[PDB]
RNA sequence: UGUCCCAACGUUGGGCCCGGUGAACUGUACAUUCCAGUGCGGAGUCUGGAGACACCCAGGGGGAAGCGAAGACCCUAUGGA
RNA sequence: AGGGAAACGUGAUUCAACCUGGGGCCCAUGAAAAGACGAGCAUAGUGUCCGUACCGAGAACCGACACAGGUGUCCAUGGCGGCGAAAGCCAAGGCCUGUCGGGAGCAACCAACGUUAGGGAAUUCGGCAAGUUAGUCCCGUACCUUCGGAAGAAGGGAUGCC
RNA sequence: GUCGGGUGAGAACCCCGACGGCCUAAUGGAUAAGGGUUCCUCAGCACUGCUGAUCAGCUGAGGGUUAGCCGGUCCUAAGUC
RNA sequence: GUGGAAGUCUGUUAGAGUUGGUGUCCUACAAUACCCUCUCGUGAUCUAUGUGUAGGGGUGAAAGGCCCAUCGAGUCCGGCA
RNA sequence: UAUGCCAGCUGGUGGAUUGCUCGGCUCAGGCGCUGAUGAAGGACGUGCCAAGCUGCGAUAAGCCAUGGGGAGCC
């Protein structure tokens, strides 16, 4: 377990009606690289999806704060905001 | 000649229209009137028609709804065949 | 008003209809008159020798 | 539309002939409903 | 499972939009097994199945901007948008002032302030348009 | 006032790569062509030269007198309306 | 009676429906018939026959298709807005089925489109396309004219909030 | 649309919740014509569905439309026989 | 001042129409479509349903327009090989 | 020696070919009217389960009589 901030400007090279969508897989893309873990590993708790649509579709926050456990028989990590 | 009742019509919903509201459902000849199926089912159950009501149905034939009188049990009426 | 497509819409009527006494669904109802065997207008059966080559 | 009783008749026989050949029948005869119609696909008399 | 036709009994016997009704996420399993609109409304005395709130606009910012314009505010030649006559009927407000004046000289004349022929050659004159107003009609009353 | 001088950057949907679905047009044959010539006088195929290792991706359409339509123009028919 | 978990209100304004009047127009004169009323009351009996599901449309209709086309009526009184049945935003209600997705800062090229210094129609058959102007109030308004008009001519000023 | 979750041999698109959106004379409510069982339930996926599907207007089987006082019915219109 | 006339004005109210873009499309969403622009919108107005006129005949504020994707003489079958 | 050319082999696709004929085509002999005593035609029904065809008609793949036929049939 431990604190992370997710950068989220190249959700910017989405196109911005759908940077909600792609700041979410970004998220998961972070997580499973720097918790070496599968992407299909990786749960996100609502928490954390909610930030990002915060705003709408459209206006992705251009960080986020997440808080993320790593562990289990097949490898996986637990995430949340904070 | 035809009869003016064809059959008892069976099902889930008749059932609850026997039980929950002393009525019999049967299939009718289509060209049978209300008049003529409350007394044809008078006279072959023996019991007191008390209302009927008919529909032409999407199988070509014709369904009556007939009330029995508080005096005769649905149940029962229906129970002997 | 393109006299295709968009003039198929308002296309609801009822006119021919099975026929009371050919069975053929050619009883123009607003005419009364059965285009295929007469009825309505002939107590005849409509039919034509065009209806078969000549020599037949 | 209002229907008649005699149309109301012909398109309960229409419904009817739109079953399918009971399984049995192709047990009896060692081996199609060729007058199958669909409601969308196909056009019923008058 | 698959909680549709469940969606639609429960809207009906809540009495209510189906976009409103709420199934408990822990109950689908129960929820499943309801088959009848009386297995419904028990899930309902469960609180299994309820219905949102239903909102509405909020009218308080319009009570504010109410309160102003009552007030004779944020009416200003910027403010406006439609024709004069738009925003004030002028054969309406001419019925409004010409039944106030007549209303005025009927008075005054019950009252006995004017005889029936001053009364005659005041309201055949408002009715002619003399007077702007009943103070108008009052102060030239007064000779 | 980007119509123009004279074009630039950006936005969204495509385009490009991947999974799935999945046609049509068109096809005498052969066919890597180019420059000239010749020929029914407007040739990828004949003749002389030149060039040319094969396959594949993307592109804008120069050529196949490209595909599409038994020329509406014109004349002819002891044709039609 | 019923309905509501509960309270189970009172007044007001503007008032669709509905009711009832007055005026004006016609080289235009705005159905008919069945029926009802006229013509009381009690009690009782009778009231048969046909229709009734569902869709009613960017998938249930017509268009060969689950077709961006076509297709009548009523809801025209939901809130803010404002002249408004207008825009924009939002309820109720409906929907995520105008039904293929995943990836590359995602190049060229194309469709829609924003912004472009200085110049300002030089472009082009032609200002095509785009742009400018704009709501409301005050001031003011030419030639011409069939005296109605031209006219919102033109032009000038104002506009928020507290 | 997204994140969780449900079911299932199988889930981007079947269902639940949350978050985010779309429609306001309509993408809402009631209906005429026209369609004709397309309605509801259960069981299914060879067919149909612009991909997939456990879903379905698809396939199979059952079920469903109740009237003295809503329509028809009766009257007469242009006009028809 | 009152009054509120008009084949009157403005108006994407509804509804009707169809000028430019010679845009998008042009094996289409579509055998006449999409978008923006534009005209009419109390009247010689628009519209549903019913109803009449039939092929050398209708109908036509006249374009040889229209009479079911068919018109300088509809469509079907026959004359007909 | 990839992409690939020509011919063959094994398997497929396709349904030609040959063989077969419950159907046609034509000729010939015989025969020949039905209907208000409601025909012909059509509709809708009718089966234990029955969608199509045939048959039949609420007595509904049938009822009765006589003759034939025969140990099977539905
Ligand atoms: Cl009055
Ligand atoms: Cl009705
Ligand atoms: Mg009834
Ligand atoms: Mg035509
Ligand atoms: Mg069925
Ligand atoms: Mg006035
Ligand atoms: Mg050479
Ligand atoms: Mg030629
Ligand atoms: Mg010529
Ligand atoms: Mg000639
Ligand atoms: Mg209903
Ligand atoms: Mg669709
Ligand atoms: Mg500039
Ligand atoms: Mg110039
Ligand atoms: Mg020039
Ligand atoms: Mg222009
Ligand atoms: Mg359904
Ligand atoms: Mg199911
Ligand atoms: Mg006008
Ligand atoms: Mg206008
Ligand atoms: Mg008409
Ligand atoms: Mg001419
Ligand atoms: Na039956
Ligand atoms: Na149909
Ligand atoms: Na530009
Ligand atoms: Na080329
Ligand atoms: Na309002
Ligand atoms: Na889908
Ligand atoms: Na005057
Ligand atoms: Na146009
Ligand atoms: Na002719
Ligand atoms: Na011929
Ligand atoms: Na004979
Ligand atoms: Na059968």
């Amino acid at each position: 377990e431990r604190v992370v901030t997710i950068p989220l400007r190249d959700a910017r090279a989405e196109p911005n009606h759908k940077r909600a969508d792609k700041a979410m897989i970004l998220i998961r893309e972070h997580l499973a690289k720097h918790f070496s873990v599968d992407e299909d590993a990786v749960r996100l708790d609502p928490s954390i999806n909610e930030a990002a649509w915060a705003r709408g579709r459209a206006n992705t926050p251009s960080k986020i704060r997440v808080r993320a456990a790593r562990f289990e028989e097949e490898g996986e990590a637990i995430v949340e905001a904070e | 000649s035809w009869d003016v009742i064809k059959h008892p019509h069976v099902t889930e919903k008749a059932m609850n229209d026997m039980d929950f509201q002393n009525k019999l459902q049967f299939a009718v000849d289509d060209r049978a009137s209300k008049g003529e199926v409350a007394d044809a089912v008078e006279e072959q159950y023996d019991v007191t028609v008390e209302q009927v009501n008919t529909q032409n149905t999407m199988d070509g034939e014709k369904k009556a709804v007939v009330r029995l009188s508080e005096d005769d049990d649905a149940q029962e009426v229906a129970s002997r065949i | 008003t393109g006299a295709g497509t968009p003039s198929q819409g308002k296309k609801n009527t009822t006119t021919h209809t099975k026929c009371r006494r050919c069975g053929e669904k050619s009883y123009h109802t607003k005419k009364k008159v059965c285009s295929s065997c007469g009825f309505g207008k002939s107590a005849k059966r409509r039919d034509y020798e065009w209806q078969s080559k000549a020599g037949e | 539309g209002k229907k008649s009783k005699a149309t109301k008749k012909r398109l309960a026989k229409l419904d009817n002939q739109n079953s399918r050949v009971p399984a049995w029948v192709m047990l009896k005869t060692d081996e199609r409903n060729h007058k199958r119609r669909h409601w969308r696909r196909n056009d019923t008399d008058e | 499972t698959d909680l549709s036709a469940q969606k639609r009994l429960a809207a009906d016997v809540l009495d209510v939009g189906k976009n409103r009704v709420w199934f408990n996420p822990e109950r689908q399993g129960d929820i499943a097994d309801a088959i009848t609109r009386e297995d419904v409304r028990e899930l309902v005395d469960e609180g299994a199945i309820q219905a949102k709130d239903k909102k509405g606009n909020s009218r308080g910012r319009a009570r504010e901007r109410q309160k102003k314009r009552a007030k004779g505010h944020q009416k200003g030649a910027g403010s406006r948008k439609g024709k004069a006559g738009a925003r004030q009927n002028s054969k309406e407000d001419w019925e409004s002032r010409i039944r106030a004046q007549r209303t005025k000289l009927r008075e005054l004349r019950d009252e006995g302030t004017l005889s029936s022929s001053q009364y005659r050659d005041l309201y055949d004159k408002a009715g002619g348009g003399e007077f702007d107003s009943v103070a108008d009609l009052e102060r030239y009353i007064d000779a």
